[PDB]
């Protein structure tokens, strides 16, 4: 799934 | 700029970025990898506001670095450690495609056992592990073992998902809907056999699986997207940033 990008 | 338009607005600027790869492999029965190799492509889906110069790293040196056989960009990509430089479209696009061969994390070992018993069965033990953070789950895993010509009926015996003898198809194809990294699980099948020309032997093709893991095999990583656009007002740290990783299985034969 997505996740935040750092 | 004839990919993107000049006055582009949003309020909410936002971007996700897709890493998708097949993972492609060839095992012996003795365990050594014949042949493998990752295939990729960065999907960018990006809302920002104006004409922003973004900035696309990832684990390249060539811990976490991984090398790239080699690559290919979207016309928006200024080519010249040394990173990706682009003034992306707007909406989705191909960032880049690659390839890689080196340091490919398998997701699945299959480990196949066969007995024949006289001429009338065939005893089939099929274990798969799963090779990946525990935290994470494969999905839609399919273990595909063919069966004999010659093969009259299938018992199966499995603790874990659903598998299903397909005499059309030639095979046993077990099914499961998701697995934790670093698990095991096995599948019995006992092939009852019809009588057959005695000197054909048969040649037992391999036995392939389907899955879709959530990270990529290859291990590249997405380290940063820098947004930069110097005449408005929105930094980089406005944009709200995803990555998701979709990991495929290609061709994944291993040789019994």
């Amino acid at each position: 799934d997505y996740q935040r990008l750092n | 700029i004839g990919w993107r338009r000049e006055g582009i607005k949003y309020r909410r600027n936002e971007l996700f970025l897709d890493v998708l790869e097949s993972v492609n492999l060839l095992m012996s029965p003795q365990g050594q990898v014949l042949s493998a190799h990752v295939s990729g492509r960065v999907v960018m889906k990006s809302y920002l506001s104006g004409m922003p110069e973004c900035k696309f790293g990832m684990n390249d040196k060539i811990k976490q670095s991984i090398a790239i056989d080699d690559c290919t960009f979207h016309q928006c990509v200024r080519l010249s450690e040394r990173s990706i430089s682009f003034i992306p479209p707007d909406g989705e696009f191909e960032l880049m495609r690659y390839r890689t061969t080196k340091d490919i994390i398998l997701p699945f070992r299959v480990i196949p056992l066969v007995r024949e018993v006289g001429r009338t069965k065939l005893e089939v033990k099929v274990v798969i592990k799963s090779n990946f953070k525990p935290s994470l789950l494969a999905q839609k895993i399919e273990v595909r073992i063919p069966t004999p010509l010659n093969t009259s009926g299938v018992q199966v015996i499995c603790m874990k998902g659903k598998a299903k003898y397909k005499a059309s198809e030639n095979a046993i194809v077990w099914k499961i809907k998701r697995m934790a990294g670093m698990k095991e699980s096995q599948i019995s099948a006992e092939i009852e056999l019809l009588p057959t020309n005695d000197k054909k032997k048969w040649a037992r093709p391999p036995i392939s699986m389907n899955f879709e893991v959530p990270f990529a095999p290859s291990g590249l990583k997405v380290r940063y997207l820098k947004v930069f656009e110097p005449k408005l007002n929105y930094s980089d740290h406005d944009v709200i940033k995803w990555v998701r990783y979709i990991g495929r299985s290609g061709i994944y034969e291993t040789r019994c």
